[PDB]
């Protein structure tokens, strides 16, 4: 039950450096415990105890140390880990990076006490997550497929859409009761009023709730914000059985905040100074996405993440490229001719769609009519970049059919509007008048029988 | 930086138990 | 002239709805309220001075 | 055409807004209820105070409880004027309990230059001999502190369990 | 002293500990009221620092600190192979079913192995008292699975005289199976044996390692063979195909046994296998059964500390070993490398130590080396000679996909055979996407002493095929410059025999029944096709070339139209429904009607 | 009050008996009073990155700390004066010395005192009535164009016990006092505001209302709103003059901040000429821009805070005139020279370097900024809108 002991109050503070303060004689230190920080002025404060050693503890200030005081500041301790207060009626509501609520409505009274960081779901008990969502977009339902307790992120350049597909798929998803959490760190307002508005207009406000970190809030309330929609989901999921969509806008401004915080601590650096840790604290976060046996429940994860210099191979995307089950990318390419949603299908795949694509679940084709898509597409990919150099004098007629299939591919395919939903069948069929551009001997990834029963239609 | 940044720290560590080992 | 009347009209609706929840509320609540308050007030009194778990000697 | 959408559109958000209203008068009317429930809670604690025999009993408790938080040699307790002759009572019967618990002698002072505000229903803060760390044992931050952790068991009682907690992972 | 000390101080997996004088380096030790389980991995003085395999929020100063004595260990015995293990050892069957919860409790306190199920023992019926009995010598078999023999073993270090053997009969982990005499002490032994996961379990000697790994996949059996007992690597980017290429080791290979480590690996794919697996069934005399049963699964997710990824490689890899003391051909699927090489990357940033690349602790190339020569095939201890191996397959994945990382460069200092996973193919959706130029295998010269005794021509035909795909690789320099103009017929011809080789025999569709799984048998036969193909339509040109009546390329490509068709189709026979006899019968057709139309064209 | 240097190394000077300070407190080093910041606290010890020059500071020299943080001066005479990064104004200093160098240890406060501006007390106002954070309480005429609304502090609240009569006053007279929970706070005509904290507002307002520039290319092909945030690449060839000098003279704002964040010391002093000389038409007179703007201004050898401060100085300055109801727009000149200001910060405190050798928070500080542009309901009584417009020049 709960702690009946009182809590004591330090003020002493034997030194502050960047974001972290050093509390000593501190009567036995609980490592990650919380801290209520009160500053000279009154104002309150928070953080969490990231080291101990004997009577000292290495308090991090998640509002930052700006103003704290070697002499007054005072320091609760609440003998405890950071707790996120959960209940079913935080369903409808927004919370600020730190889950302090800003829709103007009271606390969050409380079912439980969850701590923030969950616990790692037990292997034998993590059901395979293989039932289909249609999110409504051929790009994404088509060669993406996405899985009930799947994540899935949304890859950016810088600029592109992804806030509108990440609404788009909030507007329109759906199984061939989906609740939504929405998380955004460091979040510019005119895209924080997008996102609320978009939720409002669609008239799903009962059924969803949005954690808000705002690009002028402080930084370290980023390593809580996702964790807060996650510790809510799984609230929801687990204890519920509620499906749950989280979607985690602004994963490159959460690792910024790792990379602040690794960099201010001095911490082990990886691959462009993000901390050596990065990949298991993203884990962390990802990991909470799935199934679980015997609860109905289900956490499915979009993160999104725009990637530094649109490159790949950076270690926001890179990494989160290891842990998410296959991304869902979107391109300069795209966008820059108008085609909305601008998802660019060869650097794009989903790990989970080839135990969700079969019969029941989908058209019993669509695993070939796939496999033959990425392989047209990327045939038209490489002899666009032979005809850049050469033209079209040293192509043969078949590749400058697999030109003209790129094309046809991309008008018909990706093009789809904000508001337009199709259904993977329908999307099967515009498949299928896409992949007769090429006589039916040339289809090399499809079995013969697939051929002879679709191939004619 | 980083390899360097830990050398001075332990420079540093050096530097103040060395001066308390005398008082 | 029509969404407006729609509006004027789910005004109603939500403020009937409100009250009729207010109305549980109040009455589950004074269902238990008794109950609850000599819960907190038992468990505030009942100190249980303790020493810290890790203390030594 | 465009004109009309902007109209349905409205009407959508509009629709969205009045629903919100009334869930935020429906959270805020619960809240309501829990907070004058936490406030007969402290007028409950401020009758218990008038009787010196289980006020007694609390302030050797909470003085005690303070004892074993900090485990200084030296600490000093603030209470309100009306408190003193029972806290130094309690002080009195603390000190030996708390040196058979802990082993070592402390010595505890009763802080006569510095009460509590008056305000304060009642219970003791104690600090160390250098003030420079505390505990509170004030009524009210006790209440607060079991009140805040029990919050799940209040919202139960008071409104009823809700039947979508199935499971407790 | 006190048997155990107090936490003076905690930072991520690391807890320094006082009163932790007469402590020994890796001792595993139980830390905080909840019994975290932990290794010491530095001394100070009094003073200890342990890393911790669990996680260490809410840990306090003064929480205690328990000595054990005993270095990280396995309980090795009946009840392995079917299961499934966390990162420390503690089997999640067990702890779903006393938990009730979809959680793994931190400080759980459950057994290694069911010590309340009953097991069938046979002894091994030459033994008797006063028999003289060494380490490694089998004095049982536990009928644990219909597939796995469980050959129970006296411990390595162990040595004696048979003074009690157990009857035939039903005992569990607590029934005393042996005891010894040596030296006037006594041992008493049960069917379960414990072992440091650090220590290598001894073997009388390290052999030749001369058998084909055989794989469900064309270009690993074919191109760049593994070999039993052989260490491998697969460095790739995400997104390549490493886990696929890892569970079709595990689901379709002649290893006895396969130990599946899901080191830093995404949740989802733990149970992938552990859904799977059950349903997905080999056969043995002519019984079918599930491939569970020779499965044993190592669990340690990519959101679990980061400390228990080095308990789990050792962990799987001493069970690997223990396998082999069997007398099995063990494989062992190292799912991720570098998430160990980040495990010790953390650590190592909290004990400062100074790093080498990347951050990485200078000591990784020495805990790679020393973790894969962990493989080999093995003369097993003990009274019965024995031969078995364990394979080392690990899934290194480099940052950024650039294999100039230095887990992956350490890796290939000590590997003998790498199958470098390339980004752009897997784009592409070519799967594998194991790029040819980029990779390679030791082992060849080893092998080739067997594919001799079954297949006389895979040599010639496997050198062929390296030279097609060195020449296409080599024209497509000038190509990318000039385009499709300027090339010869003869090197058209390898271009588009490089596209076909490319396209059918090294692209495998390995979630289809056809491609499922590709027997050595379609794999030669499949390239034998395409080879003689390249080698008679390269005889036509150059046999015509030389005069007016000159056959081109497009000549060959238009009248032999359905010959290129017929060797594309052959990938879609089915293993299950297509026999051997009639899959030979099939490609035999294709070989004479090859010759009938080139000798039309001649 | 007073502490002591403990010692010195570079431009970081280590103090003792500073047990009562805080982190990012600005304080005063040496007898000629050097500025410098805390950094970190170590006891009673604190170390402060002192932005001047330190040569010459000596153990036991007085170590004097201002209560508040790094801050700006805001009121009257704000308007037409040319501040540095640490809002020195560079006009008295160069009226007080009579000198060509500014001198190493100014103490010349941001708005000059004995300038008894005309005041008008807000007409509403009464011994006894309540007043909060945003309210205007007077009127103060320090230009033909910029009626200077003199507000509450956002932080301060409370009943009315004294204003000022209608009258001639300055920034150091009292012109308001009110009573809070018994306490009385006396209020002049300046404010002072910590640089890198947000001013709040009522609502931060989505931006609707064009920014006219008066040039056809932008206006018609790529518009900007009163409130947003823009973009300029800076460079020698690229024309940014006629974008420039052109807002400051028919843009629809009414305060324009201009801030030199460590441009070139002759291309600052091209702008400094030609600002006071630009004239705009009003109600059909022609005036000086320098009516209705405020530069801060910084060449790359002033201190290194004093540029990485210019920019936090500028968007503070433009958030005073925001809350008066103005619609401002601030130009910053060179936000590339500002990052290598922010760059050089974090290469003496020695934080690991990012992306190409900037600070891991370069992204924060950039999108901290631009985020407190916007048009906002304001705080107060008046209900009032206002706006911040951002240009950022950047230096490819
Ligand atoms: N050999 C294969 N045959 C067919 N498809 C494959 C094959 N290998 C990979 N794929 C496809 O590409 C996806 C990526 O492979 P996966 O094993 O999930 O990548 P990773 O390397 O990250 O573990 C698969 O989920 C499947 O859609």
């Amino acid at each position: 039950n709960y702690l009946s002991q009182p809590r004591l109050t330090y003020k002493t503070v034997s030194g502050v450096n960047g974001p972290l303060v050093i509390l000593d004689h501190v009567k036995f230190p609980r490592y990650a415990e919380i801290v209520h920080l009160t500053l000279p002025d009154g104002t309150k404060r928070s953080g969490q105890v990231l080291e101990v050693s004997g009577s000292k503890a290495v308090v991090q200030v998640f509002e930052g140390t700006s103003g704290i005081d070697a002499k007054k500041t005072s320091c609760e301790f609440t003998g405890d880990i950071l707790r996120t207060p959960v209940s079913e009626d935080m369903l409808g509501r927004v919370f600020n990076g730190s889950g302090k609520p800003i829709d103007r409505g009271p606390v969050v009274l409380a079912e439980d006490f969850l701590d923030i960081m969950g616990q790692p779901i037990n292997p034998q008990c993590r059901i395979y997550p293989e039932e289909m969502i249609q999110t409504g977009i051929s790009a994404i339902d088509g060669m993406n497929s996405i899985a009930r307790g799947q994540k899935i992120p949304i890859f950016s350049a810088a600029g592109l859409p992804h806030n509108e597909i990440a609404a788009q798929i909030c507007r329109q998803a759906g199984l061939v009761n989906f609740a939504i959490v929405f998380a955004a760190m460091g979040v510019n307002m005119e895209t924080a009023r997008f996102f609320k508005s978009d939720f409002e207009e669609n008239g799903s406000m009962d059924n969803v709730c949005l954690f808000l970190n705002l690009a002028n809030d402080p930084t370290i309330e980023r390593i809580i914000t996702p964790r807060l929609a996650l510790t809510t989901a799984e609230f929801l999921a687990y204890q519920c059985e509620k499906h749950v969509l989280v979607i985690l806008t602004d994963m490159s401004s959460y690792a910024e905040a790792l990379r602040e915080v690794s960099a201010a601590r001095e911490e082990v650096p990886g691959r462009r100074g993000f901390p050596g840790y990065m990949y298991t604290d993203l884990a962390t976060i990802y990991e909470r996405a799935g199934r679980v046996e015997g609860r109905n429940g289900s956490i499915t994860q979009i993160p999104i993440l725009t990637m530094p210099n649109d490159d790949i191979t950076h270690p926001i995307p890179d990494l989160t490229g290891y842990i998410t089950e296959g991304q869902i990318y979107v391109d300069r390419q795209l966008h820059n001719r108008q085609i909305y949603p601008p998802i660019n299908v060869l650097p794009s795949l989903s790990r989970l769609m080839k135990s969700a694509i079969g019969e029941g679940m989908t058209r019993k084709d669509h695993a070939d009519v796939s496999n033959q898509l990425y392989a047209c597409y990327a045939i038209g990919k490489d002899v666009q970049a032979m005809k850049a150099v050469v033209g079209e004098e040293a192509l043969t007629s078949d590749d400058l059919l697999y030109l003209e299939f790129l094309q046809k591919f991309e008008k018909n395919f990706i093009t789809q509007g904000p508001y337009e939903n199709r259904t993977v069948y329908e999307t099967l069929d515009i498949g299928w008048q896409l992949l007769r551009i090429f006589p039916k001997e040339m289809l090399k990834r499809i079995p013969q029988s697939t051929l002879s029963e679709f191939y004619p239609r | 930086f980083y390899r360097l940044k830990k050398i001075q720290e332990k420079k540093k560590i050096i530097k103040e138990k060395s001066e308390k080992d005398l008082e | 002239a029509a969404a407006l009347g729609s509006h004027g009209s789910c005004s109603s609706e939500v403020e009937k709805e409100t009250q009729e929840k207010m109305t549980i509320l109040q009455n589950y609540f004074e269902q238990n309220r008794d109950e609850v308050l000599d819960n907190l007030l038992a468990f505030v009194c009942d100190i249980r001075p303790e020493i810290h778990e890790n203390y030594r000697i | 055409e465009k004109k009309e959408k902007q109209i349905e559109q409205q009407k959508k958000i509009q629709m969205s807004n009045l629903m919100n209203q009334a869930r935020l008068k429906v959270l805020r009317a619960r809240d309501d209820l829990i907070t004058d429930l936490l406030n007969e809670a402290k007028q409950r604690l401020s009758k218990v105070v008038k009787d010196t025999t289980r006020y007694q009993v609390l302030l050797d408790g909470l003085v005690l409880q303070g004892l074993y938080q900090l485990l200084e040699p030296r600490m000093i307790v603030r209470c309100r004027k009306q408190d003193f002759p029972l806290v130094k009572a309690a002080v009195q019967k603390a000190i030996p309990m708390y040196k058979i618990a802990t082993k070592k002698d402390v010595d505890v002072q009763i802080d006569l230059e510095a009460y509590l505000p008056e305000d304060i229903a009642g219970g003791v803060e104690i600090y160390n001999g250098d003030r420079k760390i505390k505990v509170s044992n004030t009524l009210e931050s006790r209440l607060d502190l079991i009140a805040q952790q029990m919050m799940p068991e209040v919202r139960g009682a008071l409104f009823g369990a809700n039947a979508n907690r199935k499971f407790l992972d | 002293e006190s048997t155990f000390g107090y936490v003076h101080g905690v930072s991520g997996p690391v807890v320094t500990a006082c009163d932790m004088a007469g402590a020994a380096m890796y001792e595993l030790v139980r830390v905080g009221h909840s019994e975290l389980v932990g290794e010491i991995i530095r001394l100070e003085g009094d003073m200890a620092t342990i890393q911790v395999y669990e996680e260490t929020s809410g840990v306090s100063v003064g929480d205690p600190v328990l000595r054990t004595g005993k270095p990280l260990s396995v309980e090795l015995g009946p009840g392995i192979m079917g299961a499934i293990f966390d990162g420390i050892q503690r089997p999640l069957s067990d702890i779903s079913s006393q938990t009730q919860s979809i959680y793994i409790p931190r400080g759980v306190n459950v057994s290694a192995l069911s010590r309340d199920i009953k097991w069938e023992f046979i002894p091994s019926k030459n033994l008797r008292v006063g028999s003289h009995i060494t380490g490694g010598d089998i004095y049982g078999i536990v009928n644990e699975n219909s597939l796995i023999k469980h050959k129970i073993m006296l411990p390595p270090r162990s040595r004696g005289s048979v003074t009690y053997i157990a009857p035939p009969g039903n005992y569990d982990a607590s029934d005393v199976v042996l005891e010894l005499e040596f030296e006037g002490v006594k041992e008493k032994l049960s069917m379960v044996q414990v072992w440091p996961v650090r220590q290598v379990r001894p073997v009388t000697e390290k052999l030749p390692a001369n058998h084909p790994l055989l794989t469900g996949q064309r270009v690993l059996d074919a191109l760049f063979p593994c070999v039993q007992g052989g260490t491998t690597a697969i460095p790739g980017a995400f997104g390549c195909g490493k886990t696929v290429i890892s569970q079709s080791l595990s689901k379709y290979s002649n290893s006895d046994v396969i130990i599946y480590v899901g080191c830093g690996e995404r949740g989802n794919e733990m149970s992938e296998v552990l859904r799977d697996f059950p349903e997905l069934t080999m056969e043995v005399d002519g019984k079918v059964e599930s491939i569970m049963k020779r499965t044993a699964l190592v669990a340690n997710t990519s959101n679990m500390p980061v400390a228990a990824r080095e308990a789990s490689i050792y962990t799987g890899i001493t069970l690997s070993e223990y396998f082999r003391d069997m007398g099995y051909h063990v494989s062992m699927m190292a799912d991720s490398t570098s998430r160990w090489a980040e495990a010790l990357r953390e650590i190592s940033g909290r004990l400062a130590e100074m790093p080498a690349d990347s951050g990485y602790p200078a000591y990784l190339g020495a805990r790679l080396a020393s973790f894969y020569e962990r493989a080999g095939r093995v003369k097993c201890l003990g009274n019965p000679e024995r031969e078995g191996s364990v394979s080392i397959v690990g899934a290194v994945s480099p940052p950024g996909g650039d294999f100039s990382d230095p887990v992956t460069s350490a890796t290939l200092g000590i590997v003998q055979v790498f199958w470098g996973l390339d980004k752009k193919l897997a784009q592409r959706k070519h799967f594998p996407s194991v790029n040819w130029l980029i990779s390679y295998s030791k082992y060849m010269r080893a092998l080739d002493e067997y594919y001799d005794k079954h297949f006389t021509e895979f040599v010639p035909l496997r050198t062929k095929a390296k030279e097609i795909l060195q020449e296409e690789e080599d024209l497509a320099e000038i190509v990318q410059l000039v385009g499709k103009a300027s090339l010869a017929e003869t090197d058209k011809i390898t271009l588009e025999v490089a596209k076909l080789i490319k396209d059918d025999f090294l692209q495998q569709n390995g979630y289809t029944p056809y491609d499922r799984f590709c027997p050595f048998y379609k794999t030669v036969g499949m390239l034998s096709n395409m080879i003689s193909f390249y080698d008679m339509a390269r005889r036509a040109v150059e046999t015509t070339a030389q005069s007016d009546n000159k056959i081109t390329w497009s000549i060959i490509r238009e009248h032999m139209g359905e010959i290129l068709y017929k060797l594309s189709s052959m990938k879609f026979k089915d293993p299950v429904k297509d026999g051997e006899a009639k899959i030979k019968a099939d490609y035999a057709q294709l070989l004479e009607d090859m010759q009938n139309a080139f000798r039309s064209l001649e």
